[PDB]
């Protein structure tokens, strides 16, 4: 049925076809290298140097869960075109979070505000709130001091 | 009948750019036309000839007044003899709307 | 190759269906499994798949710079929904009927064979003009006069978010 | 003097293609903007004439439809008057072109 194999790899886990007619490939690449930036952010953003970075990395899981929330929980089993067409306006924004990170990178009051930086150049977009909600949290350690 | 809906349902969807512009003067008191596809070269369709002059005694005089949905009233008239008396009720759609004008 | 179709109109072409960085979307040459002067419909069906790859070629890129130009792709998103939505719905099609015809999705899908052409050209006046600022508001306003009621109901919406980010910075200025 | 031989139902499928208005059929092959019927059809039956009949008469049929088709291409590819009479026509060929292609089924 091939869907529970392109839906596991949104997640990360190796499939018979995701390693580590025939124009299909073409199709599954666009639905891959969707894939390969998740991975590449949990090992980027895995340890619990700086106190702001952290917590900025805090803030980033909680908004990887969500997108590990919505997958697994609407299709069990939906036509193939479905799925590229379904995680096309949400895919491109995981891509984009891969500009915003490496996947070098300042800290402290030089990160607090480079990521401010980045709200007015891109606001009116659909990248406001997420970009606020990580603002909004990468900034609770620094308003303590 | 047959043929007489396919002809009007053919004649409303070609006259709706005369309806608009002839409109869009009327209350917006300028004549807005491209490539001077209107009549009114600022040669006559004998279609609106017999209230042609309530059109430019109209348009006109609201030029002098600003210095100081046309098309969709006749289609739902169509709701409530045919292109000839049914086309003489039209022109109370436009000419009301003139006598507030001039008046 | 009636799967084969729908996916080269979303974006994926193949072998059958060759793909030109220049010309588009096109029937490679002749197979022994479609009608001699069938190929015809399919490279008129072909065409209006090209315009979409350029559509997102142009989103994704984004290109030129300013809010009111990457605004206005997002905008350009929203008016390519229905045909998104639309040709998903063969799918449900197919899957039921199995001997369904190619001359069936050109009775469907006639539609958006109008609508693309109108608004494709606003993209090149961009892309040929360098159309930078606020002028953005006016050439897609220049087209909204236009006559056909679908091409006018679609910039219309362009317009209806466009000015959502006029507004914010009117707001925040004023 | 060779003929093709072509089936019976064939030619309807054929004919249907007329009416929606595509070209580059192997029937009914136009020459110059005019089209025309073919030398090398025959049925089983008709003895190869009033097959080149009866196709005549539905090939003036397609003159009509291929010509109007032409028109709408020399639009698509501000006069807003030819653009707003072409978009009637044109939702007139859909409606007719449905219950031709329902046939087909």
């Amino acid at each position: 049925e091939l869907v529970k194999d392109v839906l596991n790899v949104l997640i990360g886990v190796v499939s018979a076809t995701f390693s580590l007619p025939e124009s299909i490939s073409s199709l599954l690449s666009e639905v891959a290298e969707y894939g390969t930036c998740y991975t590449r952010l949990s090992h980027f953003s895995l340890q619990p140097k700086g106190l702001v970075f952290q917590a900025f990395t805090s803030g980033l899981r909680r908004y990887l869960q969500y997108y590990r929330a919505c997958v697994l929980s609407t299709p069990p089993t939906l036509s193939l075109l479905t799925i590229g067409f379904l995680f096309k306006k949400l895919g491109r924004q995981l891509r984009y979070l891969a500009e915003l990170c490496g996947v070098a990178f300042p800290t402290g009051v030089k990160l607090l505000s480079y990521l401010y930086q980045e709200a007015l150049h891109n606001c009116s977009n659909e990248h406001y709130p997420v970009l606020l909600s990580l603002l909004k949290t990468s900034c609770e350690p620094y308003t303590r001091f | 009948e047959q043929t007489v809906s396919l002809l009007f349902s053919l004649w409303v969807e070609t006259v709706r750019p005369y309806l608009q512009t002839v409109d869009e003067w009327i209350v917006h008191g300028h004549l807005w036309d491209g490539a001077r596809e209107f009549i009114i070269q600022r040669t006559m369709v004998s279609f609106l000839k017999p209230v042609l002059k309530q059109i430019i005694m109209a348009g006109k005089s609201m030029q002098l007044l600003k210095n100081l949905e046309l098309d969709d009233v006749h289609d739902p008239l169509l709701a409530i003899t045919f292109e000839l008396t049914l086309r003489s009720c039209l022109y109370p759609h436009i000419d009301k709307q003139y006598l507030d004008c001039c008046g | 190759m009636i799967h084969e179709l729908l996916l080269a109109l979303s974006g994926y072409p193949g072998s059958i269906f060759t793909w030109n960085k220049r010309s588009g979307l096109q029937v490679s040459q002749d197979f022994p499994f479609l009608h001699p002067s069938e190929t015809s419909v399919l490279n008129r069906l072909c065409r209006l798949g090209t315009d979409y790859i350029r559509f997102t070629e142009f989103i994704e890129q984004y290109t030129l710079h300013g809010i009111y130009l990457r605004a206005f792709c997002t905008g350009l998103d929203s008016v390519l929904q229905p045909y998104r939505q639309a040709l998903l719905d063969l799918e449900q099609e197919f899957l039921g009927d199995p001997h369904l015809s190619i001359s069936h999705v050109n009775y469907f899908l006639d539609q958006f064979q109008l609508l693309f052409p109108s608004v494709m050209v606003v993209v090149e006046q961009i892309k040929s003009q360098k159309i930078h600022g606020c002028q953005i508001l006016e050439t897609v306003y220049k087209h909204s006069c236009g006559g056909l009621p679908p091409v006018r109901s679609a910039l219309e919406k362009i317009l209806a978010v466009c000015h959502g980010v006029m507004y914010k910075q009117l707001s925040a200025w004023m | 003097d060779d003929r093709v031989l072509v089936t019976e139902t064939q030619v309807i499928r054929e004919t249907l293609w007329l009416l929606s208005g595509v070209k580059k059929l192997f029937i009914f092959q136009l020459i110059d903007g005019k089209v025309t019927v073919r030398n090398n059809i025959i049925v089983t039956h008709l003895t190869h004439s009033c097959l080149r009949s009866v196709l005549e008469q539905i090939a003036a049929y397609g003159q009509v439809v291929f010509r109007l088709q032409e028109f709408i291409d020399e639009v698509m590819g501000p006069f807003r008057t030819y653009q707003a009479f072409m978009w009637a026509l044109y939702k007139y060929f859909i409606s007719f072109k449905e219950e031709l292609a329902e046939i087909e089924k």
